[PDB]
């Protein structure tokens, strides 16, 4: 068997394999995956171990034990139905060690995206992957951008994706269905009308998913790359509890006047510290008043290249310290820092602030007495001298120069 | 004062430790620092007494 | 005590403050110093135990262990002597977290600078800071430009800068004299005659000191900003042994035949890489035959804007695996890769290097047995598909098209 449809480039891996079995050489997927599995068992048993019969785990990020495995496996596929080297791998959906903030990630071409915002992800008992049905209509194959929770209504017909189907109301779902043109109720006539568009979102959406260049009024759609365009909106969903919501139109306007309304959301926990004190300002964690603001904000591990909500959230700080002036009545600019909230205000490793702690650059608030070893959670140093640490490292945007 | 304080303030000479040296230590033979509490020569190092 | 005079674009903190004690007020530094100590005694003995007497050790770089309350001395010193916010801050040489190839750097407004080239650093027995006199005689102050070792003339007026006094021959140290527009010497006079300019080196060094945007003929004054044009000079110097020498116009005229210089430097590597062989060339390691030129080249962790000196390297290993196929016979493009020299021929991190080998990305040499974390300065992959992996990764300068 020798398939001549070649991959496309954004069609996901699962889409050009129906497409291969789309030729009438095999009736089912399944057959073919047999078919592949006995060659395999005949070439190489670990391989054959590793390939899975069904399409629901043949993504690389599936496999946590033996990804090595697949794509040895995937290799070998590749080899034995007449395809040019790497034409499975480049559509493969591959591993990321990258954390958004303790959440696994996803890598896609260049771009890596968190793990919640997959529509096939784990396989909710029932769940859609909604289809551009006149998308289809010039060529039947998925786009990779689909599968994204965030992606309703795109791009060049300018119109809504189509959930369920026309006949059954059932939710249209072409890994479970093995079609990507026809659905399981049956899909008989042509593709079907549409829902066309609010007109201004769809240019929302096509600023997210241009790469990583240009900047705008909305500090979201600005001089970013799309990875960390992801980091924003998973920050802004738990911090008002929008876990379960995924309209995009609700995060761009709330961004659009970013550094507003965070301040004022600052500005009151400032304000009203003083009320909320069990004890001592020097004696009171940072989480205790302010609550999560430090280490649910996105990292700054990409290039020394700092996140534009980092940015507003430390530039806060620098002017809180500024109002607070050093006297012997302890104040807002006393409160403990652990030693995670002050690596992601240094920007650096834990062994690397460790390692200020252990040539005592950095110096903890009370003596750990010879076998205290600091616990990490654990609020260690005061956020007064943490910041006057910062500001004795110069870079560009400080408000030193203007 | 205790004499043995009198004599940790005479004492109070050990800048040798690093070139840019911010303070100078009581001496030590691992160049312990009370005010701040872990050592400028540590036994690790080759710079400790022994 | 209030001072009137104010800071001006590129004034040196010493230069300033020298010019605060200027105003008699205080007989010297030194006696402000003490005054000031005192009142920071009364005020925070922390900020007190970092704020030095002497004018020696007062800039931020300094301060290895105590730069946190260095700030706040300084900050307090503002407020003290009547000054708005942060008006020493701006003239202060602050810190910097990025190596120059095992390097501690500098930063100054933008730029951050490799202290090797700093004139006043460690403090040399007996040291200068060179000084243009027909500058001074317009207003007395030390700019910043001054501090560096490449800046040997002004244009402020087209001469050449003073070293020594016209009466003792003693090196001109504004620090160590306390003062701006005397010598301990005497200058009794009027600032001194100068040697003029050899006339064009004046626009290679303004070439130099212009930000961020513009080409010419020259790849090291070509689009590029300052940070960067230091790292190519700092190259250049540790490649000739050059560590001493800091004549601009020796490293210019080099850099204007950029291309053909370094390529028939690399030519003579390849054609006698047989003839140094102690081992196969599967076994041997780069840095072998080639010696250091992969690791000494200067970093693209900016941006991901890669260096030219780093595009031109690179471009001839894509044209050495284009030569040499991949045959039984064991060749110069199997040469063994450790992961630091891996991580630059990549332009990431080492830990993302690292991840790629966990995952079974990139493929070692020989397979380890149970219990070897890789060592990385021993020479882990192939030169080979190392390239391969990297010209799967599309950008727009590619011999392809």
């Amino acid at each position: 068997f020798s398939p001549k449809a070649r991959a496309f480039s954004d069609e996901s891996l699962e889409s050009y394999l129906l497409r291969v079995v789309s030729e009438n050489f095999f009736d089912s997927y399944e057959g073919l995956s047999l078919a592949i599995r006995e060659e395999l068992h005949e070439l190489d048993f670990e391989a054959h171990g590793a390939f899975p019969v069904d399409l629901k785990r043949l993504n690389v990020y599936h496999a946590k034990h033996n990804s090595h495995f697949r794509m040895r496996a995937l290799g070998l596929l590749e080899t034995l139905l007449d395809l040019p080297r790497y034409e499975l791998q480049k559509l493969a959906l591959l591993k990321s060690d990258i954390k958004f903030n303790s959440s696994v990630a996803l890598y896609n071409n260049g771009v890596d995206i968190p793990l919640r915002f997959i529509r096939h992800h784990a396989e909710e008992a029932v769940d859609s992957i909604p289809v551009c049905s006149q998308c289809l209509a010039e060529e039947a194959y998925i786009k990779q951008s689909w599968h994204i929770k965030w992606v309703n209504a795109c791009t060049k017909h300018q119109c809504a994706l189509l959930h369920n189907c026309p006949e059954c109301y059932a939710p249209i779902n072409y890994i479970e269905n093995e079609s990507i043109t026809h659905c399981s109720c049956g899909f008989e006539l042509s593709c079907a009308s549409t829902s066309p568009v609010n007109t201004l979102s769809i240019e929302h959406l096509n600023k997210l998913l241009d790469k990583g260049e240009r900047n705008d009024s909305n500090p979201l759609f600005n001089n970013m790359t799309l990875t960390e365009r992801f980091a924003a909106l998973l920050w802004y969903q738990e911090r008002y509890s929008q876990t379960d919501n995924f309209c995009l139109n609700d995060a761009v306007n709330y961004f659009s006047k970013w550094p507003a309304v965070f301040n004022t959301e600052l500005d009151e926990l400032s304000k009203n510290a003083e009320m909320k004190l069990i004890d001592l300002f020097n004696k009171t964690e940072f989480k205790f008043i302010f609550g999560d603001a430090i280490l649910a904000c996105p990292s700054t591990q990409k290039q020394s290249e700092s996140h534009f909500i980092y940015r507003a959230l430390l530039d806060y700080l620098v002017t809180l310290v500024e109002s607070n002036p050093k006297t012997k009545k302890p104040n807002a600019a006393d409160l403990l820092v652990s030693v995670l909230e002050a690596a992601t205000l240094l920007g650096t490793s834990v062994e690397q602030v460790y390692r200020l702690y252990q040539n005592g650059i950095l110096q903890t608030a009370f003596r750990h007495k010879m076998n205290q070893r600091i616990n990490p959670y654990k609020g260690a140093f005061f956020l007064r001298h943490v910041i006057e640490y910062k500001t004795s490292f110069g870079n560009d945007k400080a408000r030193m120069y203007l | 004062f205790n004499s043995v304080k009198i004599g940790a303030a005479l004492q109070s000479i050990d800048d040798w430790w690093d070139e840019d040296a911010s303070k100078r230590l009581r001496v030590h033979e691992f160049g312990a620092d009370k005010e701040i509490g872990v050592a400028r020569r540590p036994p690790d190092s080759e710079q400790n007494f022994y």
